[PDB]
């Protein structure tokens, strides 16, 4: 049983792509750029 | 922790804009109407029932109580 070599390689490539995407989901320190304006 | 993540969600801009517009127009007419009704009730309203004087025929709107209804 186990992974075939093609399955292993495809899983590895998909894994590195997914980890890149997940890391890209993080917010930078300034990311919620909020525009301010007021009228016991 | 600096693990703030982006939340994927649909755009709430259009729903908020519609709700603000609807509230604005409803209030645009309703606030003056409420103020006018309150002023009429406080300063004018509440007619009292009386007996028709002999020989006097009232107007068709004189058979009603509320000033706005009259
Ligand atoms: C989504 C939105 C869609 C909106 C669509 C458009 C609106 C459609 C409907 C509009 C219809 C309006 C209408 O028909 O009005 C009816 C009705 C009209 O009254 P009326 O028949 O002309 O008057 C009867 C008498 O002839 C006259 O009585 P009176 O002259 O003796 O009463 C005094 C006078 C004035 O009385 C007072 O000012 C004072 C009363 C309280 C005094 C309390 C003490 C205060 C003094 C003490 C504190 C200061 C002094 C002491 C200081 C020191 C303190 C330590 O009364 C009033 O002025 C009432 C004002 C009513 C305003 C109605 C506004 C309607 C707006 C319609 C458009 C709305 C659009 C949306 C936006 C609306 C705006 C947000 O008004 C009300 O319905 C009032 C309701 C009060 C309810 C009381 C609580 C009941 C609770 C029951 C439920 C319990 C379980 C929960």
């Amino acid at each position: 049983s186990g992974y075939t070599p093609d399955e292993k390689l495809r899983l590895q490539q998909l894994r590195e792509l997914r980890r890149r995407w997940l890391k890209d989901q993080e917010l930078s320190p300034r990311e919620p750029v909020l525009p301010p304006r007021r009228v016991t | 922790h600096g693990k703030r993540l982006f939340i994927i969600k649909p755009s709430g801009f259009y729903d908020r804009r519609f709700l603000k517009l609807m509230r604005f127009y409803i209030l645009l007419t309703g606030i003056p109407v409420a103020i006018g009704i309150t002023l009429v009730n406080v300063f004018i309203g509440e007619a009292e029932l009386a007996d028709i004087p002999e020989g006097y025929v009232p107007e068709h709107w004189e058979y009603f109580k509320h000033p706005i209804s009259r």
